[PDB]
RNA sequence: CCCAUAGUAGGCCUAAAAGCAGCCACCAAUUAAGAAAGCGUUCAAGCUCAACACCCACUACCUAAAAAAUCCCAAACAUAUA
């Protein structure tokens, strides 16, 4: 014979008003007159805000920067509004409305004149900032499925963690971080400036201790 | 088959005598006892037998008529 | 750089693994078992036929209605107490499966020649008042003459 | 136009009249000892009870068919 | 070990079983606290493919193998003897380790071509025609993947991709 | 055959098999869930 | 305390000596003590 | 709704008459020939889009056939 | 088991096992008993039956068959285990 | 080997469900429905009982007539004709402890109770399951209670009954 | 690696949807099986899985490869000691 363990009740988790996502426009209420250039700092390095939990339990963990218009946005809302439980599941969106515009000129057309057009409106996002967020009475595969599922179709790397999973890959991080064999760590050599490598590395590389590249994440650095 | 049984109807419904005649033996697909099983089994006739093939497919030579027993030896 | 250990963990010999704590299955199990060995004094073990649910309800109710009952246990919550008690010449019995007969007050002879009507109905035997007996034991013993007769011959 | 439609017009004694009735008192004790509206939790049983590890078994059943949705 | 016996005499198929006799290991094992075979006379990271009497214990009569529930090798060791295993039945080791067949062996297609180190299925790999530029060359595999925690004398990694 | 790189079983019958340098998803009671890898 | 070896009864070799011990006691008299004992299996049944 | 007999059955039907081109040749092919079925007016309903595009494009090219469909295919 | 109801058992005419409940060698008989008169492989074919004989002072797991074609094949199972009699079985009743 | 059908006693017309399957089986139709309507003739209301027939190679068809079914005497002994969508929020009838211990009495002499060891327990725990699955509810023995009760649920099952079908007629315009 | 009976056609527009069209409660019997966890179903049949009975290896390091035009390019060695 096989022990039953006693099912995960939940009781505690009451489902609000509108389970489903809102949505989401293109241009907002009022357009900006004044055209904004790319900067591109919005995305490069950690994300500050919009890190931990709020509401649910479940969320996307971004690994990579990236901007996502509007049709990124229809199709996530999409998706989650044909793969989720009305009675069972609720999501909270955690990135704001896409407001930084983009100037494109006409196509054809000489290098000069300024710049173009406002056209669409995108939204920067970092590495480590939760996209989307998703609580309810469910448990952790079938979430974690249909979330995978819409990280996949993410132009930027991004996975299904919960609470539980992120406690733990925080903590193997740190072990790993922690339990480093050769003495030679790069935020050591770039904080006190070895070998002269000061000259071919970047200021923003002392708070990143090379963790970072431009927009991308690799976890296996240390 | 269709027709078949669409002609075997009328001729029921209008009371017609008549007697059935196999045709082709020169082939390679020869059974008359199939034939008579579904004449028995998938219409509501009866049963009947008049002449027994000495070879099939390409061995017909002749046929008897086991009313006088006496076969026939066609040339 | 992983840490390189010295001696690797699946050369080395593992701790014993903590043992579970016992469920309430198990118990009442055992309890039950323990409850219609006391009280029932003829069981008789038969290997039990993969067979189909209808037949299965169709002998059923052809025994029941003699006034008798069923009820197997598994071999994993079995085998304990027939090792710790005094039924310990009836282990190797109950290595597969098979299907236990409870069945208040003697009986055998309606019991066999109903169970004699299927030839693919075999049993491995059992005990007739602390008496372990076998197939043929059982069908030399439904043979014998009325409890009266023989209490008064004497 | 073929249905099962027998409902029979009783109104305040004809369920107890029409078939041969028998009185409380003829009928046993035990057989009003069951459930009435809601069920059986799994706090409200013993351990050493069948009905407990019965209704355990349901809730895993339950919860394996919930997660076994998605995997082939 | 046990073998299967059947004789026929008078249309009455007589199949026995009858077990035969085995040997087992010495009494004297270097290591008695290892939980493998392989552990316990510690030969952890000793043995190559050419070791024929060590590959020879652990397989069948006609060419196949035995589980690790019989033998008592643990995941990592188990895979080790299965690829060393598939290189020398390739090599010409083991001779009398051949498959049993009919009357297949009449037509001598082609000749013994001598071979040794063989990782993958001689009749199964593409030619490299394109061999790619230089700095991303396509090499040749050669050895195991898994055989390269042993130990070495030549002051130099195991190259299998040249 | 179908050249797909990400192999799935798209019923019950279908069994993986490794042959000719190739994982192959061959199945009998369904012939329409043969996947080639490529 | 376990039980018998479970013996059969198609090859007669062995038997239960505490039969064999009671006919040996109730196996050597004349008749006062057969009367006594018919009286005494007549007192119940 | 669908009635039946002894041998076969009797299906009852509602299909539009748009959708009667070739219904008797693939009635009878997936049926073996004993096959047949009646037809009668019942009634009128709403049409399908699809069909709505349909008569719409087919009124365009009955009545002017050069305000974008062919007009473009040609300029 | 299902090999043995995939295939066929019409050809057979009448089986039959013989063991002792005592000994410690009997479950490959017993399994193969029980195998042997499923559903599938018995109501494949209603023209053929089996017989248990349970015996005390056999100390034999011999398992005697035959089918139409007048032969015989008996099997005893003091060793062999269960799928080996199975594919045994199998092949000489597919191959006669 | 065995099919299951469950068809009405005094009306087995050959053709719907029973038609197809026992066409392709190779059994009679017009036979077994006769056999079943000169069994079925000694019941003098007409009720809808199922039916487990068994055929064997030889192509003969056996009947077994059992119990009727559960929800038919629920039905009759708690007085509505058809059953609500809900249960709790709308519930259909009321029926004594005593109605439901007659029907499982009565039932406790089919093919699936009869041969095997059940009590009088099991079977009023299982009707009183099928009652609460229903949209019906038991209770102990009201005699005057069950009374009023039926007072009142008459007009309020008249009145659910108008607005389910006020609702109806309106999702029907709404088209 | 094996294995599957029943209270039922659980409640309702559509003729019915009988385990996969929608609603709150998703009952209930012997050991043990969901008023339904994955295909084929106007309304029924065909197949597996979870749950007994039965033994009980790893029951899974998660996913990370591609083909243009004169012809592909040096060759070779996993095993004598940094
Ligand atoms: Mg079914
Ligand atoms: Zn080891
Ligand atoms: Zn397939």
């Amino acid at each position: 014979v096989k022990t039953l363990l006693p099912v995960p009740s939940f009781e505690d988790v009451s489902i609000p008003e509108k389970p489903k996502l809102r949505f989401i426009e293109r241009a907002p209420l009022v357009p900006k007159v004044r055209r904004e250039p790319k900067n591109l700092s919005d995305i490069r390095g950690p994300s500050t805000e919009a890190t931990e939990f709020t509401e649910g339990n479940f969320a996307i963990l971004a690994l990579g920067g990236g901007y996502l218009h509007w049709g990124h946005f229809e199709m996530m809302r999409l998706t989650i509004n044909r793969s989720m439980d009305p009675k069972n599941m609720f999501a909270i969106w955690r990135v704001p409305a896409p407001f930084k515009p983009i100037t494109r000129k006409s196509v054809g057309h000489r290098m000069g004149g300024g710049k173009g057009a406002i056209d669409h409106y995108v939204t920067p996002v970092k590495a480590g900032r939760l996209v989307v967020e998703m609580g309810g009475r469910c448990e952790f595969e079938e979430v974690q499925g249909f979330l995978d599922q819409v990280a996949h179709k993410l132009p930027f790397a991004a996975k299904a963690v919960s609470r539980g999973t992120l406690e733990k890959m925080r903590k193997d991080q740190e072990e790993r971080e922690r339990n480093n064999q050769n003495p030679w760590t790069f935020e050591r050599i770039a904080t006190a400036n070895m070998l002269g490598i000061r000259k071919v590395l970047s200021p923003y590389d002392l708070t990143h201790k090379g963790k970072y590249w431009g927009k991308f994440y690799m976890p296996k650095r240390v | 088959q269709c027709q078949t049984m669409t002609v075997n109807r009328q001729m029921k419904r209008y009371n017609v005598p008549f007697l059935t005649f196999i045709n082709k033996l020169d082939r390679m697909g020869s059974n008359p006892a199939r034939a008579l099983q579904q004449m028995r089994s998938k219409l509501n006739h009866n049963a009947a037998f008049m002449q027994i093939p000495m070879g099939l497919e390409g061995n017909f030579k002749g046929i008897v008529d086991l009313i006088e027993e006496r076969a026939i030896y066609f040339d | 750089i992983p840490p390189k250990p010295a001696i690797h963990p699946s050369c080395l010999p593992s701790p014993p693994s903590p043992p579970q704590e016992e469920i309430g299955l198990i118990r009442l199990l055992r309890r039950e078992i323990a409850a219609v060995f006391q009280d029932n004094r003829m069981i008789a073990v038969c290997q039990n036929v993969a067979l189909s649910a209808e037949d299965k309800l169709l002998m059923r109710h052809q025994l029941r209605k003699h006034k008798i009952l069923m009820k197997v246990f598994p071999n994993q919550v079995l085998k304990p107490f027939l090792e710790d008690s005094k039924y310990q010449n009836l282990l190797p019995l109950f290595v597969g499966h098979n299907m236990l007969l409870v069945s208040e007050e003697p009986k055998v002879k309606e019991m066999v020649r109903i169970l004699r009507t299927v030839p693919f109905l075999p049993l491995l035997g059992g005990c007739i008042d602390d008496t372990i007996l076998s197939r043929q034991g059982f069908i030399n013993y439904s043979k014998l003459p009325s409890l009266p007769l023989v209490q008064g011959e004497l | 136009v073929q249905l099962t439609t027998y409902a029979m017009g009783v109104n305040i004694y004809k369920e107890g009249q029409d078939v041969p009735l028998k009185p409380d008192a003829e009928y046993p004790e035990w057989l009003f000892e069951m459930n009435l509206g809601p069920p059986k939790t799994l706090e409200e049983l013993d351990p050493e009870s069948r009905e407990y590890w019965r209704r355990l078994r349901k809730q895993n059943i339950w919860r394996h068919n919930r997660l076994s949705k998605n995997k082939r | 070990f046990r073998e299967v016996v059947e004789t026929q005499e008078g249309k009455t198929t007589i199949i026995e079983g009858r077990i035969t006799a085995t040997p087992k290991e010495s009494p004297n094992p270097p290591n008695p606290s290892g939980q493998c075979p392989i552990c316990r006379w510690n030969l952890k990271h000793k043995y190559n493919y050419d070791d024929v009497l060590l590959l020879s214990q652990f397989i069948r009569p006609h060419g196949g193998m035995l589980p690790r529930k019989i033998t008592g090798l643990c995941q990592e060791e188990h895979r080790k003897i299965e690829e060393c295993v598939k290189m020398a039945h390739r090599a010409g080791l083991l001779p009398n380790h051949r498959p049993r067949l009919p009357e297949g062996v009449v037509p001598k297609s082609k000749p013994q071509l001598n071979r040794y180190l063989t990782r993958w299925a001689p009749g199964s790999v593409k030619p490299i025609y394109k061999k790619g530029p230089r700095w991303n060359r396509v090499r040749m595999p050669v050895g195991s993947p898994l055989l390269r925690d042993n130990v070495c004398y030549s002051r130099t990694p195991w190259k299998l991709y040249h | 055959f179908k050249n797909k790189t990400v192999l799935k079983k798209r019923c019950k019958d279908c069994y993986l098999v490794k042959r000719r340098g190739r994982w192959y998803v061959y199945c009998k009671t369904h012939p329409r869930h043969k996947q080639r890898q490529m | 305390e376990a039980l018998a070896g479970a013996p059969l009864d198609n090859a007669p070799k062995e038997y239960p000596p505490k039969i064999q011990q009671l006919v040996q006691d109730i196996a050597s008299l004349t008749l006062l003590e057969i009367s006594d004992l018919n009286e005494l299996l007549k007192k119940t049944l | 709704g669908q009635d039946g007999v002894e041998d076969y059955f009797t299906l009852y039907a509602d299909v539009p008459l748009n959708d009667m081109f070739g219904y008797s040749t693939e009635l009878r092919s997936c049926t073996e020939g004993k096959g047949e079925y009646t037809m009668e007016y019942s009634r009128y309903q709403p049409c399908l889009p699809s069909t709505q595009e349909d008569v719409i494009n087919k009124y365009l090219e009955a009545t002017g056939q050069l305000p974008v469909k062919k007009g473009k295919a040609k300029n | 088991a299902a090999a043995l109801a995939r295939l066929g058992l019409r050809p057979v005419k009448q089986v039959r096992v013989q063991f002792c409940p005592f000994e410690k060698n009997v479950e490959s008989t017993r399994t193969f008993l029980q195998t042997v008169s499923s559903e599938k492989v018995r109501s494949t074919n209603l023209n053929c039956s089996v017989i248990a004989d349970v015996r005390h002072d056999g100390s034999e797991p011999c398992v005697d068959v035959l089918f139409g074609d007048g032969h015989r094949l008996i099997m005893r199972g003091a060793h062999l285990t269960a799928l080996e009699m199975l594919t045994a079985f199998a092949s000489h009743i597919r191959a006669r | 080997g065995v099919i299951r059908a469950i068809v009405r006693a005094g009306l087995a017309m050959p053709g719907p469900p029973l038609g197809p399957v026992l066409g392709q089986r190779g059994v009679s139709i017009n036979q077994f429905c006769k056999e079943f309507n000169e069994r079925t003739k000694d019941i003098k209301e007409g009720i809808p009982l199922p039916t487990k027939i068994l055929v064997k190679p030889d192509r003969t068809f056996e009947i077994k007539i059992g119990q009727p079914t559960v929800s038919y005497f629920l039905k009759a002994a708690a007085g509505i004709e058809k059953g609500a969508r809900q249960t709790g929020k709308e519930v259909a009838g009321l029926v004594t402890l005593k109605h439901v211990y007659e029907i499982a009495r009565i039932k406790a002499q089919d093919e699936a109770f009869a041969l095997q060891d059940v009590p009088l327990s099991s079977v009023v725990r299982s009707i009183i399951g099928s009652a609460r699955s229903l949209g019906i509810r038991v209770v102990k023995d009201l005699s005057s209670e069950e009374l009023a009760a039926f007072q009142k649920e008459r007009a309020i099952f008249l009145a659910a009954q108008k607005e389910a079908d006020l609702a109806a007629q309106e999702e029907a315009a709404k088209k």
